[PDB]
């Protein structure tokens, strides 16, 4: 008939019941879109870095610049480990990501002495390069914070160029299932009624929704559920 | 037909998401608080 | 105080409060508002446009000499927005008989294009003979140099779609950049009819070629008629073409994609009658178009649905 | 091969200036007229009066939102 | 729900160019 999942309860098992429409900060109803199929750093979890992103440069631009170089466009290789880099992107130069913060604070001379090539002026085009396009992005943020006017990241960079599959960092799309209780750092007291209410941090987070969302192929999606259908634990009207 | 060298080619952090389509750290506005960053079709006027 | 809230315009105890403007202050406008001027929206109605021609316009350019000379023959063929009911056999007989007498290429071909269009509206199958008898020799065969007049091509294509005909693929191919370069001059309705036909016949590969060209030529994607996109997509069973169609589906707009789903669910649904030939079952493509729609729409929060089974853990 | 050694001229001249206001310069705020409050009356359960300054009051506000409040010569 | 579609094959884009040259 009814039970803790179906009934109205302010609290279930000593913690705020996430099932109540009125236990959430109304801001959580505001409309949003799915990120996950977009480039890693455009996603919403990285929002603190969003002001910093870099204008892109596509594969076409890259081949064009291979055959037809510009004098004051610099292509800068950000690949960090020498163990993983076996080829040379034409007309590129090597500033590994790990050094960037230091490198960009050298004088023209000192920079010349440490990296063996001229430090790009702040007007010049700077194209950044990495395996996946992740380290190149982070490096980009560095170059942008010293204020460099044209900084382009080429995502998919060395992997697309050379057909290698390598990665700058090992990060995986899957989030580890949330462990503890709901964090008191996300609990949001209301200012008018002084009423405690959930936010979408923690075990409730949009990442988890997108992660477990229906697959985009009917066959793989039907494989995921029992014969009779997708949600049979629920009463018909909650399905 | 449009070359790789054309300004038409869209290089912005994001294709879809408007807040990721700026040039600088915040969204600059033109005179009269009109949108600068990505102009809408009718804001660009080619007149004499 | 109550279950019925105060409405802030009519209540002086709101209007004249300290958080609003009292009636004894000077009542002028506070700040100006320019909304429509700063960022303006383009007009798109919820309803389709009521006067639009809704067909494939065949562009009748005739010299006003043969236009008068040929009038008793042409009066039987379609003029603008008028579709005389003359049986197609008769019209083709008239062309076969009288056309060798006319000396103009341009005239003979405008006339032919009218014949084709007329036979497209009645769905008479014996009209391709006309293509093989007159046009094929100087247009489609053995790398002939000559470049057919646009209206003729549009007409023949329109005929191959209206009467579902394998022939279209040969003509269409000649229209790409290296050939006649006619493809960027096609109407949105042209694309609509093409897609629908190809879909019925069931060529995934025809569908792919056509969607690629449409996209490159900058057709109006959102205004391609939904029914025909659905019937085309429905035709796709092959793994690679399937991949293509996901990636491609991202080219439509939010709204378009929502109604791709609605239209799809209707054509296999309640509105299964609406089609002359019933759809064929693609459960995969149906599911996918629905899924895509769901991905691209704004997301809503239904917490009792998401967290239904949530239990907290002390780990 | 190299025939020459040279000194690198560049023209760095800024002669044009384009500064565009960021959006938040034009955002709204709430501004208010401000007079010296001569008195206040609150009533919800029980009425309470505070009188800061006794003068003939030239203006009077009434505000109903939570508690009834009347700001005198406000 | 990711990945939506099969990623591009491993193809090497630089080689054909520098080979022509
Ligand atoms: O979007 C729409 C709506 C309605 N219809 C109407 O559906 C009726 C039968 O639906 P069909 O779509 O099966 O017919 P058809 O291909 O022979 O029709 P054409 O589009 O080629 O004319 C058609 O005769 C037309 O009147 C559409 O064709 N498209």
């Amino acid at each position: 008939q009814a039970d803790r999942r179906t009934r109205h309860h302010m609290m279930v098992d000593g913690q705020i019941n996430p099932r109540e429409w009125f236990n959430w900060h109304p801001k959580e109803y505001q409309p949003w879109y799915f990120d996950r199929h977009k480039f890693l750093y455009e996603q919403r979890q990285y929002a603190q870095f969003h002001h910093l992103l870099c204008h892109q440069v596509y594969l076409k631009d890259m081949l064009h610049l291979m055959r037809y170089p510009e004098p004051y466009t610099h292509i800068i290789d950000c690949r960090t480990s020498t163990q993983k880099m076996h080829r040379w992107v034409p007309h590129s130069l090597w500033l590994p990501r790990d050094e960037v913060e230091y490198a960009l604070q050298l004088s023209a001379d000192e920079f010349l002495d440490m990296y063996g090539f001229r430090k790009p002026d702040k007007s010049d085009d700077v194209i950044l390069l990495s395996h996946n396009g992740i380290y190149s992005e982070q490096a980009g943020w560095e170059w942008k914070k010293q204020f460099f006017q044209h900084v382009y990241n080429y995502r998919g960079g060395t992997n697309e160029l050379f057909g290698e599959s390598y990665s700058d960092m090992n990060v995986s799309d899957v989030l580890s299932p949330w462990k503890g209780p709901f964090p008191q750092s996300g609990v949001f007291v209301d200012k008018w009624s002084k009423r405690k209410v959930l936010t979408r941090t923690g075990p409730f987070d949009r990442q988890y929704e997108m992660q477990d969302f229906a697959l985009p192929d009917l066959e793989l999606e039907k494989a995921r559920h029992p014969e009779e259908g997708p949600r049979q634990n629920m009463p018909f009207g909650l399905q | 037909d449009q070359p790789t060298t054309s300004p038409s080619v869209d290089r912005f952090a994001s294709t879809t998401h408007p807040e990721q389509r700026k040039a600088q750290f915040v969204p600059r506005v033109g005179p009269g608080s009109t949108p600068l960053e990505d102009p809408a079709a009718d804001q660009k006027s080619e007149w004499s | 105080v109550g279950y019925t809230p105060v409405n802030p315009d009519t209540s002086p105890m709101v209007a004249y409060s300290q958080y609003h403007w009292h009636y004894n202050l000077p009542q002028g406008m506070e700040r100006p508002h320019s909304v429509n001027r700063t960022f303006a929206a383009p007009f798109q109605s919820n309803h389709s446009l009521v006067n639009k021609y809704r067909g494939v316009w065949i562009e009748f350019d005739m010299h006003p000499a043969f236009s008068v000379a040929l009038e008793p023959q042409l009066r039987k063929l379609p003029r603008g927005r008028t579709l005389p009911k003359t049986p197609a056999e008769e019209v083709i007989a008239d062309y076969t008989a009288l056309a060798p007498l006319v000396d103009d290429e341009k005239t003979r071909d405008l006339w032919l294009a009218k014949v084709f269009q007329h036979c497209a509206f009645q769905r008479c199958g014996g009209a391709m003979e006309l293509w093989e008898r007159y046009c094929h020799q100087r247009f489609t065969a053995e790398g002939a140099t000559a470049k057919p007049p646009l209206s003729l091509v549009k007409s023949v294509l329109f005929y191959c779609n209206k009467t579902d005909n394998s022939g279209w693929r040969a003509l269409f191919d000649r229209c790409l950049k290296d050939g006649w370069n006619y493809t960027p001059l096609f109407d949105t309705a042209q694309w609509s009819f093409m897609l629908k036909s190809i879909g019925r016949m069931g060529d995934e590969d025809g569908v792919r070629a056509v969607l690629e060209e449409m996209l490159d030529v900058q057709a109006d994607l959102d205004r391609v008629e939904a029914r025909s996109v659905v019937i085309a997509l429905n035709a796709v069973t092959n793994a690679d073409v399937y991949e293509f169609v996901k990636k491609y589906l991202f080219n439509f707009g939010e709204r378009k994609v929502k109604f791709l789903r609605t239209t799809y669910s209707d054509l296999r649904g309640h509105g299964a009658g609406k089609l002359r030939i019933p759809l064929k079952e693609n459960d995969n493509m149906y599911y996918h178009v629905c899924w895509h729609s769901s991905i691209r729409s704004p997301r809503q929060f239904s917490p009792r649905q998401l967290y239904f089974d949530y239990t907290p853990s002390t780990l | 091969m190299f025939l020459i050694h040279f000194v690198h001229y560049k023209t760095i001249l800024q002669k044009y200036t384009f500064k565009f206001k960021h959006i938040f310069l034009s955002i709204d705020k709430y501004n208010s007229l401000f007079f010296n409050i001569s008195g206040i009356l609150i009533w919800l359960n029980i009425i309470h009066i505070n009188i800061i300054l006794i003068k003939y009051s030239f203006f009077i506000l009434i505000n109903n939102f939570e508690y009834l409040i009347i700001l005198i010569s406000t | 729900y990711t990945p939506i579609w099969k990623s591009d094959p491993a193809v090497d884009n630089v080689a054909p160019l520098r080979d022509e040259d």
